[PDB]
């Protein structure tokens, strides 16, 4: 078969399939996007105790392999929580009225508790 | 935060990943790649408390059918998945529901029933032989449709709350 194991950040993996001169950055690119990631702000290793591979590498040079995508050093994780807004808040995916709702108190996001599922999944400033 | 495994099964081509990817990124994936094994964690607010779903994909071919005894053991709950344009596939989630209880080894599985592909009018399957099947179960019934997002978060914050309790 032509599919790549590759771990993917905060605890999550997937199963590439791998087409003759496709790419390894655009391999990769719709399982980092609809996790709410970016290729050009991760490293791409592939186990061996890894070695470090360029984005550009060729997606067929490490059929059968098993890969990982890590965070280059110097965030993730939200840390939702209950706050009823008194400052004249709305909300930052409806854009409409917000005074009961929550928010991450780390990247300073506010929305309705209906309007959760579309905040962005990666959450920065730790 | 309470974290919770979430597993998606179903016949191949029935929308689970359709159904999972709408609901972390709101996009409609119309495109067909086949899962092999996909996981997703996202962050979710359900009746007021922080949930931390732990989504996995599985696949839906019958090449990788061993994984299913690996993850209906691991998974807290489980989304069976099914498309209502598609009669094979309706007979095909009742012997995965059949199959999570004899692995879990219990009546008492959480477990929610889903229809999906409901925008479609080329409809087969009743949603009265779906709530039969889900009835003689005890676990709920969602008709969802992954292009239009009806009633898919309804589908998994169902399951959620049938995991809380227990
Ligand atoms: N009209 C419509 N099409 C849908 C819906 N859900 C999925 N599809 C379509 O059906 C096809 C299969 O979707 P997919 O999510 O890959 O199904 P799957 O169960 O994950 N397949 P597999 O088990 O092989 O991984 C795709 O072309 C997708 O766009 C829906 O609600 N409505
Ligand atoms: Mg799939
Ligand atoms: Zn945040
Ligand atoms: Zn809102």
């Amino acid at each position: 078969s032509n599919t790549i194991r590759v771990f993917l950040p905060n605890k999550q993996r997937t199963v590439v399939n791998v087409r003759n001169g496709m790419s390894l950055h655009d391999c990769l690119m719709k399982a980092l996007k609809v996790r709410g990631l970016q290729p050009e702000c991760c490293a791409v290793f592939r186990l061996l105790k890894k070695a470090r591979l360029d984005w550009n590498t060729d997606a067929a040079s490490l059929i059968g392999e098993e890969l990982q995508v890590d965070f280059l050093d110097h965030l993730t994780t939200h840390n939702f929580a209950r706050k009823t807004f008194l400052k004249l808040a709305f909300c930052d995916i409806c854009q409409k009225f917000l005074l009961n709702g929550f928010r991450c108190q780390t990247c300073g996001y506010k929305f309705h508790e209906h309007c959760s599922t579309k905040v962005p999944t990666m959450c920065v400033d730790w | 935060m309470t974290e919770y495994k979430l597993v998606v099964v179903g016949a191949g081509g029935v929308g689970k990943s359709a159904l999972t990817i709408q609901l972390i990124q709101n996009h409609f994936v119309d495109e067909y790649d086949p899962t092999i094994e996909d996981s997703y964690r996202k962050q979710v607010v359900i009746d007021g408390e922080t949930c931390l779903l732990d989504i996995l994909d599985t696949a839906g071919q019958e090449e990788y059918s061993a994984m299913r005894d690996q993850y209906m053991r691991t998974g807290e709950g489980f989304l069976c998945v099914f498309a209502i344009n598609n009669t094979k596939s309706f007979e095909d989630i009742h012997q995965y529901c059949e199959q999570i209880k004899r692995v879990k080894d219990s009546d008492d599985v959480p477990m929610v029933l889903v229809g999906n592909k409901c925008d479609l009018a080329a409809r087969t399957v009743e949603s009265r032989q779906a709530q039969d099947l889900a009835r003689s179960y005890g676990i709920p019934y969602i008709e969802t449709s992954a292009k239009t997002r009806q009633g898919v978060e309804d589908a998994f914050y169902t399951l959620v709350r049938e995991i809380r309790q227990h």
